[PDB]
């Protein structure tokens, strides 16, 4: 997983 | 129609309060969870129950990432569901709907009933209004720098249609 951005 | 569908409660989800996802998404990120695979439903509850608490408890989420996971017992288990903002892929949380596959899949693909599973899930989104029906799909790693989903399993997507190529 990568939150926001 | 629209395969099962094993709900939080189901697995245990700890309670949150996210915020909302606008639908319906634009695009379909497919992603492993390169961890443990589970074959049988209780184990990849199990599996479901820890991620999110790793996501919570380390990654500092608001809950577990993904939208949906499937398992290789050709199981769509619920993430947050169709209605909460996801944390799984930079710039995509609000557009894109995040389905990961439970288990490390570079050398070896899903089996088919995960295949299958994850497919009928996708047709469902559309068939519902949850996806654009011009929705594109695409691999974690086409998106963001990741070692996702996994060369083998990618290799599958991309046969897959509405895959961008």
């Amino acid at each position: 997983a990568e939150k926001x951005x | 129609v629209c395969p099962n569908i094993i709900k939080r409660s189901a697995w245990e989800a700890r309670e949150t309060h996210c915020p909302k996802m606008n639908l319906p998404a634009k695009y379909v990120i497919i992603i492993h969870t390169a961890g443990t695979s589970c074959t049988v439903s209780t184990d990849c509850q199990t599996v479901v129950r820890n991620i999110q608490s790793f996501h919570m408890d380390t990654r500092n989420f608001c809950d577990i990432g993904y939208h949906f996971l499937v398992g290789q017992d050709g199981g769509v288990y619920e993430g947050v569901g169709w209605h909460i903002q996801g944390s799984h892929t930079y710039g995509f949380n609000d557009i894109a709907l995040g389905i990961a596959f439970i288990g490390y899949f570079v050398e070896k693909p899903p089996n088919a009933a995960a295949l299958e599973a994850a497919q009928d899930l996708i047709q469902c989104a559309v068939v519902e209004g949850y996806l654009t029906p011009n929705y594109l799909l695409m691999g974690h790693s086409d998106v963001v720098n990741i070692l996702s989903p996994g060369q083998a399993l990618y290799n599958i997507i991309s046969t897959w249609p509405h895959f961008k190529h």
